[PDB]
């Protein structure tokens, strides 16, 4: 179920990551308004429900703008600078948690953001284009 | 024009069953306890309201509603009346040895 | 709740007005609608008319036409109806429903009936 | 192989109500606060609609189950209420009124306010009809139920069309048969944008400024030989009436506090004359006749009418609002006569205090119009109540207004609301590329 | 235009599915809010706004862990299970409307739309995560 | 910046296409609802945030039925009809800004928008289903 995975290893973890991506939004399984009835709650309601669009927006337009948008898993071409993590692959996906990974990487995150954005897919679509052009 | 019978046989587990003739016959049928107001046992020929118990149910067919009741009690002793919009049956009264 | 009180039974003289209330409390008082129904000891039930307490829009039967009236005050969820001309052969008990704890918008049968007035003219 | 393939963008749709949408026509004309029907925000609708019409389908409808007429109830009651909010109070006028006759239906009242000082009291006349004012001398007809909310004189009553519509994701289906019964299928159905003028008037026993029929008059109801359910017998053709309040009234201001303005009827100049409408006489005649044949076809005997029995004096009148004025037409010289330019003249009485709705809550004040009053009853329709537990040789069909969601079942039974599922699976050859 | 292929069979409507995609959303050709003005309609017109975006983004979403986000018809290699429906190809395509074909197939639709998450995009992901690592 | 290339030539401004694309739609940076408070502002600002959803989900509804979604830069195979622009490729990319082409052409782009739609991904979906047949 939905972070049923929270403690278990990267690996094991990263196979059931469909059905974190699926309550992020949904929202309307539960309800519509309601209108079954037609206050403090009715106000309440709608600030929760334009919240919920656009936390869910930006990661879908994060994942727009490094090109993966159709993708919950995508490799890159940005290499690693070790300045950011020192372990290993033995080291983090089998004997670590997701938890624990997001405490000690997250100072430099928005720049290794920045190098999604900028690296690859603002230098692989010009590339792209220039490719096409025969 | 809506006519049903006045008293027909019954045993306890025997079925008690009433015909019902006329135009649009038997949309609801009324268990009149000997004393108070009559209350509404079965609603469109077939369907059962709630609180009332399962051994109630109804027939329809072409023009004829047929009431039948499975499992009689002492308690059932009552008037049946058969209706049909503003209109309404005879009354039949149960007979039970 | 959701259940419909009539007044005490009574006895008449030809000729005179009786009037018998039906007060409904626990629902909705004005959503749904108040028929009045007769049922004479040793004949038929015979039904008399309706009124829906949104604006009273009374209905009845041409054998109780220019006889039964039925007003409201639906301040105290309070239904009337008052025969004017009474004979000796308006004798019956005199029930008030209404369709509240039902899924059929028809309109009947009826399954919410009052405690009973038995009117002896 | 047969492995799923999912298209979106599929033309498939489900039963299912969502909430509406006022979009009226491009006349932002207003230069007042006006128009308590469309109010400040109601968008401009499209000035091309999209009419698609649709064939290949039979779709069932429903105009009794439908929950736009539920919706658009809602929003009516809410619209009159909110356009009363702001406006004046009449709690100070809920005093004893000295009232002394004219000769009529009008009563000269003097009664007893306070002024903007919230010390000095002072005494003003004003002419009230009989039918505002219940005997105690006198005091208003429901100072003693609620309270009064005049209506703004800025603001008006005229019903603009204004048109329901769908939010993004829905559509609402459009049904075409000429001759349609309303419950059942329909073989012709359209997909529209939204909906046509549709204006929201209030009317007991005749549906006044709707839409016509084309082939024929349709009877429609729930269930006909049901007598609980009032019979909307919409009609083909539209007679014609002229509505009038012909005696001149001046509108005397009476001061009752800071910004609070009470509007009264002043002085009555010219002859007592009683508000009356002319609905021909012979068109009227061709339209019981062809309400009869249609009425007939249901039937097997001969049909007669009468007029209405009782009930409040809203519904045993013809109700209507004629230039902000409300209007109560006696409607018993139309069904007099039993079926199987000399014309009849309907005498309406005034009332200013309306209770409309029956809610209990506001009831507002409607003020007096300065000078002649004129308008236009056109007709597009008629409520009728079958008759009790009868004999097979004749049957009466009463007028009567019930539930005003029969208002806006003359107009809204075309339409249904229904949601787009763009989602759909379906099995085909193709096979994507394997990963490996 | 939009649903207009709702009566007509499935060959003739799959190819105008992009009319009744554009109309799901739109809405700001006929108002922005909207500031012309500056009551019931704008509580009614909001919660309306809210609701077209919030029922709209669950169909990409749905096509997004489905692998499908960009395209308006993608294909898989789930098989289809014959208790699902019996029929052809020729008595599907050029013979019925897809009208019919929700009626009877709505009761394991949820149950399908659980193979499309889990038996492709979920499997596709790590077999294209252990493809790409050579 | 944002908007900062507006009066480069399109080809310098081509390449600093990311930044503006992030602002239309955070956000969420400057502000969730927010409840640090909990009036007139608070309904001007949530018809804001509706709006900004509303139209950004306009142009990656419009880029998905052109089929690029995923991509900032798609190339199509609908050719350009010479009565809508007679200019060259270096008139236009290394002396021209954006901002004077749009002016002069936003006269047919409608169908223009409507050839994008139709000529390629209404083709390109129904050729490739017919490919992937076999
Ligand atoms: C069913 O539908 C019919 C339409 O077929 C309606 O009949 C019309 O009703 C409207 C509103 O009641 C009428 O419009 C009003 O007419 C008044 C009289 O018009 C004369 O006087 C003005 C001014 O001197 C002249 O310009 C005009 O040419 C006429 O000579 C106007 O006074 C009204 O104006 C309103 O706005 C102005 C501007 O703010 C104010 O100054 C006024 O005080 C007033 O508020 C208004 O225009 C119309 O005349 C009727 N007839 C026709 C043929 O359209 C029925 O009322 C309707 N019935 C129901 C029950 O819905
Ligand atoms: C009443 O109940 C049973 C079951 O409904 C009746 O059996 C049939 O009833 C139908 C209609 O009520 C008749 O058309 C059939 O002819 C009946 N079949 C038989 C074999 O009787 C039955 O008539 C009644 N039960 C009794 C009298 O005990
Ligand atoms: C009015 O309502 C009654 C029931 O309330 C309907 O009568 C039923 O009609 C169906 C077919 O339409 C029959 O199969 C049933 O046997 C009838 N009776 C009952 C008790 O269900 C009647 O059809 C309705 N009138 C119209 C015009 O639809
Ligand atoms: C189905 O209904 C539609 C809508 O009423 C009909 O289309 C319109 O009606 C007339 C008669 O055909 C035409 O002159 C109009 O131009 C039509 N409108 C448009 C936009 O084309 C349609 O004809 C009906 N079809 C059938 C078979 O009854
Ligand atoms: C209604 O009654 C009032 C009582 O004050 C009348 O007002 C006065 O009437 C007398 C005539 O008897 C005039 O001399 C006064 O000038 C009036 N006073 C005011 C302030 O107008 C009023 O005329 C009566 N109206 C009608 C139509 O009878
Ligand atoms: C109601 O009034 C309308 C106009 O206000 C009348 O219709 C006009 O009648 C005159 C002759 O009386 C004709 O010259 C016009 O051509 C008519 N106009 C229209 C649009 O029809 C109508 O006769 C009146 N009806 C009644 C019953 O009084
Ligand atoms: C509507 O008008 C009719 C007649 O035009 C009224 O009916 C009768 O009118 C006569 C006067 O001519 C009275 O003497 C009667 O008492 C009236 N009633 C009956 C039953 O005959 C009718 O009263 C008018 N409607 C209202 C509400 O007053
Ligand atoms: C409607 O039905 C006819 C008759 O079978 C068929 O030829 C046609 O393709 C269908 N669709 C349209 C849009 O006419
Ligand atoms: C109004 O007030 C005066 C004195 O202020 C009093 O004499 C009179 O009875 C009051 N009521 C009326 C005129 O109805
Ligand atoms: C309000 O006053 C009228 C005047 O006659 C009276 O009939 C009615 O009963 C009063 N209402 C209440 C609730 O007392
Ligand atoms: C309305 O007419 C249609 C005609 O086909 C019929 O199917 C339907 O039962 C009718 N409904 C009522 C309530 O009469
Ligand atoms: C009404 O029509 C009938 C027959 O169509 C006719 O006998 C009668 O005279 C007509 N009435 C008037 C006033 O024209
Ligand atoms: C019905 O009432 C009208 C109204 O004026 C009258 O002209 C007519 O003669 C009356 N007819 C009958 C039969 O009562
Ligand atoms: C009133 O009826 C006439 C019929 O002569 C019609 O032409 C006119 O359009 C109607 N008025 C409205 C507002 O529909």
């Amino acid at each position: 179920g939905f972070l049923g995975a929270a403690g278990s290893t990267m690996g094991a973890a990263s196979m059931t990551l469909t059905v974190q991506a699926r309550q992020l939004l949904s929202g309307i399984v539960q309800q519509q308004s309601n209108l079954l009835r037609a206050t403090v709650w009715g106000i309440k309601q709608l600030q929760t429900r334009v919240l919920a669009i656009e936390r869910y927006l930006k990661d879908q337009q994060l994942l727009g703008l490094w090109g993966c948008s159709g993708k919950l898993i995508c490799c890159t071409a940005v290499p690693w600078n070790s300045s950011w993590s020192n372990k290993s692959l033995g080291d983090i996906w089998d004997n670590m948690t997701w938890m624990q990974w997001d405490r000690e990487i997250s100072n430099y995150t928005n720049t290794i953001f920045r190098l999604l954005e900028e690296s690859q897919n603002q230098q692989e679509k010009n590339e792209k284009d220039l490719l096409a052009l025969d | 024009a809506l006519t049903q019978p006045r008293s027909v046989s019954g045993s306890p587990g025997q079925s008690v069953n009433i015909s019902c003739t006329g135009a649009y016959s038997g949309l609801g049928w009324y268990q009149q306890h000997p004393g108070r107001a009559p209350k509404l046992i079965i609603y469109e020929v077939n369907r059962r309201p709630s609180g009332v118990s399962d051994r109630f149910s109804g027939s329809k067919s072409g023009n004829t509603a047929s009431l039948t009741i499975s499992g009689l009690r002492t308690e059932d002793e009552a008037d049946y009346f058969c209706s049909a919009f503003e209109y309404f049956g005879e009354g039949t009264k149960l007979t039970v040895l | 709740q959701v259940q419909l009180v009539q007044s005490r039974a009574e006895v008449k003289k030809p000729g005179a007005s009786v009037k018998v209330s039906c007060e409904a409390s626990g629902y909705n008082f004005v959503d749904h609608y108040i028929h009045w129904v007769r049922q004479a000891p040793g004949q038929r039930p015979q039904w008399v008319g309706w009124m829906n307490p949104q604006w009273g829009q009374v209905n009845y039967a041409r054998t109780f036409q220019g006889r039964v009236t039925m007003t409201r005050d639906t301040s105290i969820d309070t239904a009337y109806m008052q025969l004017n001309r009474l004979t000796s052969g308006d004798t019956a008990v005199y029930y008030c429903a209404t369709q509240v704890k039902l899924d059929s918008s028809a309109g009947y049968p009826f399954d919410i009936w009052g405690q009973g007035t038995m009117v002896t003219v | 192989d047969l492995w799923v393939t999912v298209y979106y963008g599929v033309p498939v749709w489900k039963e299912a109500k969502t909430t509406l949408f006022c979009a009226s026509d491009a006349k932002a004309y207003d230069k007042e606060v006006r128009n308590v029907w469309a109010t400040h925000a109601c968008v401009p609708t499209d000035p091309n609609p999209q009419e698609i019409v649709l064939e290949n389908v039979t779709e069932n409808f429903n105009m009794w189950k439908n929950d736009m007429v539920d919706q658009m109830h809602e929003d009516i009651i809410s619209l009159w209420d909110q356009s009363l909010k702001p406006c004046v109070k009449l709690t100070p006028l809920c005093v004893t009124l000295n009232c002394k006759n004219v000769n009529g239906e009008i009563k000269n009242c003097s009664f007893n306010t306070t002024t903007e000082l919230r010390d000095k009291k002072q005494k003003v006349y004003a002419l009230f009809y009989k039918p505002d004012v219940v005997p105690l001398e006198y005091i208003l007809i429901n100072c003693n139920s609620s309270t009064i909310t005049q209506a703004c004189p800025k603001v008006s009553f005229d019903p603009i069309p204004i048109h329901y519509c769908a939010p993004a994701g829905y559509a609402i289906l459009k049904c075409n048969n000429k001759t349609f019964n309303g419950t059942g299928p329909c073989n012709n159905v359209s997909t529209v944008q939204c909906t046509h003028g549709i204006k929201p008037v209030v009317s007991t026993q005749l549906l006044l400024n709707g839409s016509l029929a084309e082939e024929e008059i349709i009877v429609r109801s729930e269930n006909l030989t049901n007598n609980i359910k009032t019979i909307i017998v919409h009609l083909n053709k539209s007679v014609e009436i002229n509505c009038t309040r012909p005696n001149n009234n001046t509108r005397k201001s009476v001061r009752i506090g800071p910004g609070q303005w009470f509007y009264a009827t002043g002085e009555i100049i010219g002859d007592i004359r009683e508000a009356h409408c002319n609905i021909s006489r012979e068109t009227w005649n061709s339209t019981l006749i062809q309400v009869k044949e249609k009425l007939r076809e249901h039937y097997n005997k001969t049909i007669k009418f009468e007029p209405s029995s009782g009930g409040d004096l809203e519904v045993t009148t013809h109700s209507f609002n004629c230039r902000g004025e409300f209007f109560y037409c006696n409607t018993t010289k139309l069904f007099n006569e039993t079926k199987l330019n000399k014309t009849i003249i309907l005498p309406c009485r005034i009332k200013q205090i309306i209770n409309m709705w029956q809610e209990v809550g506001r009831a507002m004040y409607a003020p007096p119009i300065e000078g002649n009053i004129t308008c236009k009853s056109n007709i597009t329709g008629l409520l009728l109540t079958w008759d009790g537990g009868e004999n097979s040789t004749e049957g009466v069909f009463r007028p009567g207004g019930g539930n005003m969601k029969d208002n806006w079942r003359s107009e809204l039974y075309k339409y249904k609301v229904v949601e787009i599922k763009p989602l759909g699976v379906a099995p085909t050859k193709c096979k994507r590329k394997v990963v490996g």
